């Protein structure tokens, strides 16, 4: 139930053609803050909340384009960054773990990350046209301290637009030099 | 008993974390550590199956199944029934004192409504199972009294902090029109002939971020628009909107009352997806929606639907009902005065609000050829009840806006009065 | 080879009928204690024991009577109170740590813990007919530190009556109210 | 060579946790932990099998199985070569040394015997698989001299904490007769016929917590009891013993010497189920089992069999052998002296043991209408070879208690001495 | 590449006959120290290898003679040391960790233990016949700071001689004694 | 562009670990863990494979298959596309401040080279799958600049410490003759028919350790002697050489040059095992190993190849052309000054080196009946472009030992002078 602003800002200082790039591990999406459940102790208790993503969990999420459709996104990503479909078959464990403060409860919840990739379309300046791909990275947990009195702000439980809890990237391959 | 500032339609509210059913149904169990000690309770997913926990008023439309595809909808929850994520609670028992460890699963608690009338016509609750609660405390003395005491009302608790999270989904029940090409300045949609069966929504984004008018012909029936949520960035093309089947809705200004002869002033912008509900038009005439920039001041009004008020030629109370912006929100109000233009005003108005209150400012709506202007007349600080009259210039066009304060009921109503 | 005593004291301030009745968690049963195997450490080792118990290890222990048979029980609980049939079919682990002193050995053993339910017979004072039914809770350890000399009391070893290890409860319902 | 003060019968004797066999037979690693670093060996279950060892003096009867069930009887083992139990060990070097982490698999030993006339006529050892050992100390030089050792004896060792607890099991090829009512304070018991052909338990409980008295008809045979261990608490019926199948037996008080002629004195309590062992009876007339309430003094005696004395119409000495009992527990003898009631006393009696020391208290026993009263006459400090002698009026009951202080022979041997 | 020397010292204060000797546990062979791979991290990081060995891992290693075939050592040793094969069913865990130091790189690698048994043929001095059987135990790590820059010396990643990180062993049985 | 100081024959080289493949190809994932909180990044095995990566320069020869195969024989590598040995990394972030967790795979590098008359004909790399790597740092600013960067070179890079490790395999493609019986101090093999088809392996080992003198009859054509690596310890025969496969191999001396008429004087160990390669050789007639145990200080060659210099009655310059030793160790060449023996000296003598820098000492070899013996002459600092006159009695036999102090190029050049 939110939302940011955006009048312009798509300057690319890089020759007309197809890109495929990077744009970085440690991406967030709307609306599925809450989605695997939170995690509730007290008073010096630590609590730990992990996930051993596999093939039939680790969902990726295309948006595909006219020009750009999803063979096409896939290939140029795993040709020149990671094989996501090959690592995808090989579990990867993550967990994080938090101490409850003394005599105060503790509010911890799971979302899973993501690396960006997109496929633009330049002329000589600016985006034309992208397509979108989020490959599941691991996973990012928030946390509060609370109690049944305090009103919790909007922003901690949900995300309305999709970011990056790390710094963006925007490592890049012209496609068909 | 809350209000709902909201239209008509489906609504998905996140209630909160750390739900829990009474009388230790979902108690996994307690561990005493003794001093010097430490204990674990692991859920490590041996097994992958969860048991969600499921209320419906209305079992046959409201079942688990279509509750669900609601959930996704406005969540994007995958997974209902299992899951893979682990959990695990660790406490290390001091020197001196010896410690309690318990544990219990919970869920996360979802509520489908259908909202109509600023009523809960149909109601679901589901619970999905989340990653559980640890109390630690002294350990009792296994000596202490034993107290008798009655098993206590069936039911929930909520243990997890205070939370609610309300989104709006697409009602499935009702198609989705598209424009394409994103549009421009100035556009008209002619609405299928499918709008005489039931509502529709029209999926569509603007090429230039700025104010729009937005109405359809005659200002009949009114609007509704909202933003789809988490569709910026992402998919884009020039020419073109990319629909990334975002189901999940805020809802930004409008109304359902069917009386409310009205347009909307927005702030829209290209980077994002928007949807107007237009509600079923049994006339065998087609109806449009036009599109309009607006440059100029107008932009005072960002966000708003504005009430057209008529047959005001008789003096006194003129009562107009309409649904109550959240606090904080606009509603505004178009006058034109009746009788000709010279400069003698009208009987003069007093503008009182009768149900919520709000802050209010009065313009005039000038026609000077570069967009309309609005100039500030005065503003009031409390709209209930209570105002002070005020003369108003005849066949001239004024608008007033509300910025709601309180909200005490679902509809605000407003007067204009004609003293004199 | 030992027990205690009891007399009397079995009034109960409720009315004539039938009840179903949690007693409380950590309950221990009698000649069981050692069943699982202990645990020997020495000099600053942390030593570990836990359990992973499933369906097939989590037995629950009827003792049923003339009026409330096993399955009379077992709705009755399981409608009022957890559904432990339901739960036994999701593993769930628990673990406990302690580290041997330096330069001394520790002997450390487990056993499960039950919640302990009954049902009831009452006469406006006092239970005409008792049924008892301990469902797997969790697990408890004892530990303590020895040498080869050393004379151990029976009672850390040995439990010859069943027990509660936390505080006993008296929660009630009513059934055919 | 330690002295078992029990009777007849199976027992089952834990003799502690972490047996091991010799030459590292148990041995799973060694971990060599750099300073600064930590260490750790898991048993984690991924496999659920365990290896129990086994022995038997008698293969056939004493079978692993069989053995198997009597543990279950005892401590309600239901698993013995599986196990979801893991465990562990961590391990962290200082910064100055190197550490040797050393884990072995150990076993709990238990043992099964059955008891005859002091002596263990079949002995079967069950060693169930444990949850481990971890030895860590300063790491070895590597160029530690090697020093030529030979193979130790093959077999085990403990290296577990002291431990020795007995639990006697019902003997399964015995049956098991129940008086289904709790008994009255005076009931009699008719022995069915199937005691020709073998000895039989027969299970029973008070309505009333107090002291009885129990004896077949002419004081024989012997009688021996039992509590069951754990009956307490649990189900319940208030006109109705409820059997919950507990096999596990601890020994009150009795014996089996055939020409023990006796009867019992105990104090029973409501909540608590016990068994009576009576012997094979050949006998083709039918036996009773009478029980009595005793209200006074004769408590004092609680729990002890009560050894009748017979023939002591002769001078000198009279011996009785009877199954000791254990370190702080009572044996019991009965006399009436010869001669007819007046108030002469009877050739001085002079009472020794001769195998156990034992303090000792010598008591008149009235006949006034109340039950049975016990008026003290003499304690004595030791009974072993030295007394002093006393005069016992003729045609009068006396009881003699030995409470035992020391267990030097399976038997303890009291002696009646008439002197003059 | 490298290796030691040995002229001599092969005498035995025991009878004539053969011999079955456990060598010690901690036994590490040439050539294979790095074949399970290494492990880098730094700046206070927390690094773990470990392996749950089972028995399709636990290769292991019989060298044989003229007079002491496979099986003649498996059966002598398995007689009266550890049963190697029915121990190699049950699967047992280990692991190592050690925390990079603050501001620098760590290295660690992984590689299995043994425990060495000989069966020996001696005349009343010294062993005439040898063999050796290398039975998996457990494992050791190696670990070093390092940069870039630095250069290691060959013996830390390499072993070409079998040697044990314990104090080696010398316990007999004679056999048809 | 090394040198490798090696003689023809396949090696395999560990090149070190951490190696991963550019533009985060290997990269597992990064965890952001906030101040007062830890992560923890698991490769638990769940699944047992793994993604090894290989190229080749002949796929014909040195394919995957048969890369694997001398990994084996170099290292013992059992499993190249599986693994049950897990990998965790956990990270505490301080109270101050937020840190990132970065994980990646990494690989194992080994190069399997055919290396011919000092080049690399053929190239395999086989990249082992590892334990991984982690980076952790101050967690970046999620507003920090975001910089358009191109994708860099797709290749390799190291970030496990240096690491070059050469170990040579046995040519499977070469047959292995062995001598079972330990070899004395005089011993004369014949070599078989199947050497005019292909060179061949000879393994053998000494009866006693000392220092042995080698050589073909004639001493052509020049041999190579290895070791095998881990062949000490384990088993051993007092008559019999106890072959346990070890195809792992450490260069000692010796070299491939057809015309480099030679002997070798080695030290050798009784617990060691060596192999001898004999190249090819066409000769229809039979050719011999001779061996011969050399007591005396013959040993101050200890491992060296004696090249046989001949025809140097001609003045001025003879170059001798052979393979470089390696820095520190030896090359020796045998020099019989021409004319009869009485006292007077050839026309001087100088030595010197033209490619690699070398220590050098000039020995007289003696053929006094105990062996031979060594009179040391003189000792050179630099033996490279500068070098003084010395003379030699004619008729006399001359040992000049080169101890290489610098390897600039693949053969060490040497120049016998004879200046007047």
């Amino acid at each position: 139930l939110y939302y940011t602003k955006d009048k312009s800002i798509n300057n690319v200082n890089l020759a007309d053609g197809n890109y495929v790039v990077n744009r970085g591990d440690g991406w967030i999406l709307s609306r599925q803050n809450q989605n695997l459940g939170g995690n509730i102790s007290n008073n010096g208790c630590t609590a730990i909340v992990g996930d051993l993503r596999i093939r039939e969990t680790a969902t990726p999420y295309y948006y595909p384009t006219a020009s750009f459709n999803e063979e096409y996104i896939k290939n140029n990503v795993q040709n020149v960054f990671a094989n996501f479909t090959e690592a995808s078959e090989i579990p990867i464990g993550f967990e994080f773990s938090k101490t409850a403060p003394s005599n105060k409860s503790l509010y911890m919840y799971l979302q899973y990350t993501y690396i960006r990739y997109e496929i633009i379309k330049v002329l000589q300046n600016t985006v034309t046209e992208r397509a979108v791909l989020y490959v599941p990275s691991l996973g990012y947990v928030k946390s509060i301290e609370f109690n049944s009195e305090e009103q919790i702000d909007k922003n901690f439980y949900f995300t309305s637009q999709d970011k990056c809890i790390l710094n963006e990237k925007f490592i890049y391959k012209k496609i068909d030099d | 008993q809350t209000i709902l500032p909201y239209p008509n339609g489906l609504y998905v509210i996140n209630k909160g974390d750390g739900y829990m059913r009474t009388n230790d149904k979902d108690l996994i169990g307690t561990l005493l550590i003794e001093s010097s000690t430490s204990g674990s309770i692991i859920q490590p997913r041996l097994r992958n199956t969860t048991r969600p926990l499921f209320n419906t008023s209305n079992p046959t439309i409201f079942s688990q199944e279509y509750t669900e595809a609601r959930l996704n909808d406005a969540f994007n929850i995958q997974l209902f029934n299992t899951s893979t994520t682990l959990f695990k609670f660790v406490e290390e028992a001091p020197t001196n004192k010896n410690i309690s460890m318990k544990v219990y699963n919970t869920y996360e608690k979802y509520e489908l409504i259908n909202y109509q009338n600023g009523n809960i016509d149909d109601k679901a609750e589901y619970y999905l199972p989340s990653l559980g609660k640890c109390e630690v405390s002294d350990a009792p003395s296994p000596q202490a009294p034993v107290v008798e005491t009655p098993v206590d009302q069936d039911g929930f608790i909520q243990t997890g902090p205070n939370e609610n999270i309300i989104v709006g989904v697409i009602n499935p029940s009702e198609n989705i029109e598209e424009i394409s090409t994103p549009i421009p300045d100035d556009y008209t949609y002619n609405i299928p002939t499918s709008i005489q069966n039931n509502a529709c929504y029209v999926l569509f984004k603007v090429n230039t971020t700025g104010v729009y008018k937005i109405t359809t012909k005659n200002n009949l029936p009114p609007l509704i628009i909202y933003e789809a949520i988490g569709s910026s960035n992402r998919n884009m093309n020039s020419n073109n909107l990319s629909n990334d089947n975002i189901k999940a809705i805020k809802y930004i200004t409008g109304l359902n009352r069917s009386d409310a002869k009205s347009y909307l002033i927005v702030s829209l912008f290209k980077d994002k997806n928007y949807y107007i509900r237009i509600p079923q038009i049994s006339s065998s005439t087609t109806s449009q929606l036009i599109f309009k920039r607006e440059l100029g001041n107008i932009s005072d009004l960002a966000d708003s639907t504005v009430n057209i008020l008529d047959n005001l030629n008789t003096s006194g109370t003129h009562y107009y009902t309409r649904q109550s912006p959240d606090v904080g929100n606009y509603i505004s109000y178009q006058l034109t005065i009746p009788g000709d233009f010279n400069n003698i005003a009208s009987s003069i108005f007093s503008f009182r609000t009768r149900n919520n209150q709000g802050i209010g400012t009065l313009y005039r709506l000038t026609e000077s050829i570069n967009g309309y202007n609005l100039i500030t007349i005065n503003n009031y600080s409390d709209l209930l009840n209570n105002v002070e009259p005020i003369s108003l210039l005849n066949g001239a066009t004024y608008i007033f806006r509300v910025k709601v304060t309180e909200l005490n009921n679902y509809n605000i109503i407003f007067d204009a009065y004609r003293n004199s």
